[PDB]
RNA sequence: UGACAGACUGAGAGCUCUUUCUUGAUUCUAUGGGUGGUGGUGCAUGGCCGUUCUUAGUUGGUGGAGCGAUUUGUCUGGUUAAUUCCGUUAACGAACGAGACCUCAGCCUGCUAACUAGCUAUGCGGAGCCAUCCCUCCGCAGCUAGCUUCUUAGAGGGACUAUGGCCGUUUAGGCCACGGAAGUUUGAGGCAAUAACAGGUCUGUCAUGCCCUUAGAUGUUCUGGGCCGCACGCGCGCUACACUGAUGUAUUCAACGAGUAUAUAGCCUUGGCCGACAGGCCCGGGUAAUCUUGGGAAAUUUCAUCGUGAUGGGGAUAGAUCAUUGCAAUUGUUGGUCUUCAACGAGGAAUGCCUAGUAAGCGCGAGUCAUCAGCUCGCGUUGACUACGUCCCUGCCCUUUGUACACACCG
């Protein structure tokens, strides 16, 4: 049930782009650097998108990845 | 001496009385809403309207007879309330004075269609995210039938609902029948707070460029 | 409607004096409030007024406000003023 | 002070044996506690942590949680 | 002997609080005046 | 010379009215005050449940209206003029102000 | 003392304490009252007027300014009303005014200011010796 | 225009009449026009509401395909609660719905506090007692607090499937496990698309077209009666058919809400006294976290009595009387007291609701309200059995397929 929609899935790799070297592995600093790289209406979405950042960078730090161009 | 709960209900109730008094005469003239302020040794009803120089009359004639039987009707002390004509910021925002325009033009004659792209085109280009109208009732035929005119865009559901659209419901009387008038505006995101609201959409982002240093 | 010059004399008073006026759909109180007068009389001479186009009736939803209008003001300045 | 009986007895015994693990952690040892501690957790796990569990709203079309009214089709 | 003071009707009364509105012209008014649906 | 003024403050508004506590709690603490405040009152709920149908038909369902009531109150140890001279800044929109003279 | 004893088996002291505590008055309507509106029967024992005050000259003694118009709550019940649903009953006040008006002439409670019945000085002895006098 | 007595009439309605006063241009008479109508038509309408339909569905622009209706987009597949995603791809890029959102609940010995909330200490005061002090329970006040654990209400914090494991196009996601207040989107609700229905509502609305009537009224007002009537069939329910109980003691634990000058105390009503109950008289408190009320709720828990008996289960029916509400109690408003003691022995064919503080049990508050709650909307209290599945019955969504159906298989 918690298929992450298009919003966290779309800015999780936006977010990503601008600025990947900035983040890291923890998700609760991720979930800080994500506070003040974007402005959100929600901290329940804020963690939504930032946990869709924390195990995507495992799949980017471990392999390739899609749409999202990693300079 | 009242109490607290009968003290807000008698303020709310004051409210839609005059809110509602409001629109028996200031139908022709525009009226858009009205704000009840209770200054110490004072107490505001700030009409605003889109046509300023009507309600007032000739040389505040009008408002004196306004001010005067709203002071008489609901008991306040003589010299105590006063009654002011601001004007709105933006026409095409306020559901209000879209719906009575569209009003007055289906009562003169105007044929309805034109009315309603009429309408529905100022909206737009008085800067609002979307605007929808609907019009239903009986037209040309003995069938009743309803027409909706619908333009950019437009949310439904959820909270965002309630600070983002401004909607409207006025009865005409048409001969032969009545045609109601939905119309249904929506509001964008103004942080200055004059125009639109000011919290965005839920779920709208904005991801800040990189500078780069 | 049997209204008395005496009791059609104390309506238009009030008239001159303020200007607006307000009945409810309360019919037969006894006792308007701001006059003396059972709320038939002034109801139905509004609407003699009101025929006549004297005083201008927003019916208010049977709540009865009414603003004299300049067309009867020289009309009943001629009765008593 | 508030609940019924037999929830009251559930609540002195959390009061109890949490009194008894923090007097234990601020004035006698840590590690003397982490000993009380697995006594009171390896036999009942709601000595120490309260049930989230609390009276569902009544909702209408019925007169309860969930039940609704009786229905009837003839 | 009790009506809206919006309407005139006799039905569907609501004094509590000291409205006196009906049932209808009540949901008709109700925002404006202040009752928030929050539920 | 010191005396025991109590200003009382209802609202139907959560941020509104602590706009306004707020402001006077720190009007009065550059005056260096006994301020003692804000006590918070018990939120009062007004509700009416009416049915939905303007006739009585269909499934039978139920809309709960509500009102938040939120009650606020200071202590200040002041004067009737300096209670005035502080409570004299913009009042925002409908919030109720009643300070009276206490015992 | 008092809270040390189980509230039960004290009150049977304490009942047996008003019998042999000399005597008092004694209404010429005991034996027929059913203490409440919605009672079936008068109390079966005997000797229940004075466990009503042994029950009642705790009450006062574990609390303070208690009416006759609260005094009815404490004894009142489930009311059965037959076809329709049942509900609270309040009990009677005549039975519970007059164990105040007994033990008020005996020195366990008195009148209290600020309204209600308060305990007595020394009454508070007695309910405290006869505490001492329970296994 | 208004009236005396009597007739006439329930009527102290002057309604009409006897008679002769009284008001003074207000009116009355006819033509015409208005007005009112809980009168008709929801198959003339608006608005609102329900329902299709609690599911995941709907639609442009440009481009492609077809003479065209139409189609694609909107999908083979995996996944999801979800047209939600991974992806696919003659489509590309967008709009609604879903989600997000909003509200109460679940954690915060961290923050702002708080005598209209309240522990904690100390001063005294009462008692018990190895007793003099100490030890214990208690009541009253304060510049007692390096008071806020408990209560209120603001801020924000916290959970994101985060970490681990197996599964999987090793994608989206699935199952589990330590930790944690919390891992069905944590719980429950609010909002909620397009298209429709000849769905309901003209009896909510001086919302409303047309028609009907408009002074001997379908207008209004008053008296009285009816909506409640009883051979019968139906639906939601209350109380039971008892011992896992009835009664009578003793014992004592909530929460949500509520108190319109209410007139000379008055809505909620404490405390005193009278009274067997019912109910009175008295002094008062509160426009309320302040008084009612920290709402001393019931089931429950104890201790006896009953003993398989239509019994003391059960409480219909009815007789006599008393008290309260109201202008009025009759076709018993209701609450008492005594007496009367019915059917009912777990309910045939059928059939409803329900998956954890849930079902079921128990009581309380609010709406209506002068009085009446077997109702509805909320609240808390005790608190399970079962399942963790399927498409079998009843239905829903999508695809493929057949149709002689299109008011559409009730064809
Ligand atoms: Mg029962
Ligand atoms: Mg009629
Ligand atoms: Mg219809
Ligand atoms: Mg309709
Ligand atoms: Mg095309
Ligand atoms: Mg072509
Ligand atoms: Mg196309
Ligand atoms: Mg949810
Ligand atoms: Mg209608
Ligand atoms: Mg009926
Ligand atoms: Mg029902
Ligand atoms: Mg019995
Ligand atoms: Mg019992
Ligand atoms: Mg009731
Ligand atoms: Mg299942
Ligand atoms: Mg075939
Ligand atoms: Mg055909
Ligand atoms: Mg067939
Ligand atoms: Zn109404």
């Amino acid at each position: 049930g918690r298929v992450r929609t298009k919003t966290v899935k779309k800015t999780s790799r936006q977010v990503i782009e601008k600025y990947y070297s900035r983040m890291t592995l923890d998700f609760h600093t991720n979930k800080k650097v994500l506070e003040e790289v974007s402005i959100l209406q929600s901290k329940r979405l804020r963690n939504k998108v930032a946990g869709f950042t924390t195990h995507l960078m495992r799949r980017i730090q471990r392999g390739p990845v899609r749409g999202i161009s990693l300079k | 001496q009242i109490s607290k709960k009968k003290k807000f209900v008698s303020d709310g109730v004051f409210y839609a009385e005059l809110n509602e008094m409001l629109t028996r005469e200031l139908a022709e003239d525009g009226y858009s809403g009205v704000e009840v302020r209770v200054t110490p040794m004072r107490t505001e009803i700030i009409i605003r309207a889109t046509r300023t120089q009507n309600v007032l009359g000739e040389k505040g004639r009008r408002i004196r007879e306004l001010t005067s039987v709203v002071q008489k009707r609901f008991n306040f002390l003589e010299n105590g309330v006063e009654l002011y004509a601001e004007k709105v910021v933006n026409r095409g925002l306020c559901a209000i004075a879209q719906a009575e325009s569209l009003r007055y033009k289906l009562l003169g004659g105007l044929a309805v269609r034109r009315a309603c792209y009429g309408v529905l085109r100022f909206v737009m280009e008085s800067g609002a995210k979307g605007c929808e109208v609907i019009v239903s009732g009986k037209l040309r035929a003995q069938r009743a039938k309803s027409m909706k005119f619908k333009d950019g865009y437009m949310i439904s559901s959820g909270q965002p609902v309630n600070e983002y659209i401004d909607a409207a419901v006025r009865h005409v009387l048409l001969r032969q029948g009545v045609l109601g008038i939905k119309v249904k505006i929506m509001l964008d995101w103004d942080p200055k707070g004059k125009l639109g609201p000011t919290t965005p959409l839920p779920d709208l982002v904005t991801i800040h460029p990189p500078k780069e240093e | 409607m049997i209204i008395s010059k005496k009791n059609r004399n104390e309506i238009c008073k009030y008239l001159f004096q303020e200007g607006v006026l307000y009945a409810k759909k309360d019919y037969n109180l006894a006792k308007h409030p701001q006059i003396d007068v059972p709320n038939l009389q002034v109801i139905k001479l509004m609407q003699s007024f009101k025929s006549k186009e004297y005083v201008r009736e927003t019916f208010s939803w049977q709540h009865y406000y009414w603003y004299l209008t300049n067309d009867g003001i020289e009309f009943l300045r001629n009765f008593l003023n | 002070r508030g609940g019924g009986k037999t929830s009251q007895i559930y609540s002195i015994r959390q009061a109890i044996a949490k009194s008894l693990v923090a007097y234990y952690q601020k004035y006698v040892d840590e590690a003397a506690k982490k000993e009380v501690k697995e006594i009171f957790a390896r036999y009942d796990r709601t000595l120490l942590v309260a049930d989230p569990r609390r009276c569902e709203p009544k909702k209408f079309g019925g007169r309860g949680a969930r039940a609704r009214f009786q229905k009837s089709y003839r | 002997s009790r009506v809206c003071r919006v309407c005139g009707n006799s039905h569907g009364l609501i004094r509590k609080y000291g409205l006196m509105c009906c049932r209808q012209c009540f949901r008709s008014n109700a925002k404006d005046i202040g009752f928030i649906k929050y539920r | 010379v010191q005396h025991r003024i109590r200003i009382t403050l209802s609202s139907k508004s959560v941020k509104n009215l602590e706009k306004v506590c707020s402001d006077l709690v720190k009007g009065a603490k550059e005056k260096q005050l006994k301020v003692k405040g804000p006590v918070r009152m018990p939120t009062k709920v007004l509700n009416i449940t009416t049915r939905k149908s303007p006739c009585g038909e269909g499934t039978n369902t139920w809309d709960r209206f509500e009102m938040r009531v939120h009650k606020r109150v200071i202590d200040l140890v002041s004067s009737p003029d300096v209670v005035k001279q502080i409570t004299s800044i913009t009042i925002e929109p409908g919030v109720e102000v009643e300070v009276t003279i206490s015992d | 003392t008092v809270k040390d004893v189980n509230p039960h088996e004290f009150v049977k002291a304490y009942s047996a304490h008003l019998k042999r505590s000399g005597k008092m008055e004694l209404p010429e309507w005991v034996d027929i009252v059913k203490t409440a509106r919605f009672k079936e029967l008068p109390p079966s024992d005997a000797d229940w007027y004075y466990i009503r005050a042994a029950s009642m000259a705790r009450k006062i003694y574990l609390r303070q300014g208690i009416g006759i118009g609260g005094f009815q709550k404490i004894y009142g019940g489930r009311q059965r009303n037959g076809s329709r649903p049942p509900h609270f009953c309040k009990s009677s006040g005549a039975v519970s005014r007059n164990i105040l008006q007994e033990l008020q002439k005996m020195g366990i409670i008195d009148v209290d200011p600020k309204g209600g019945r308060l305990i007595t000085s020394q009454g508070r002895r007695d309910l405290d010796q006869v505490a001492g006098t329970v296994p």
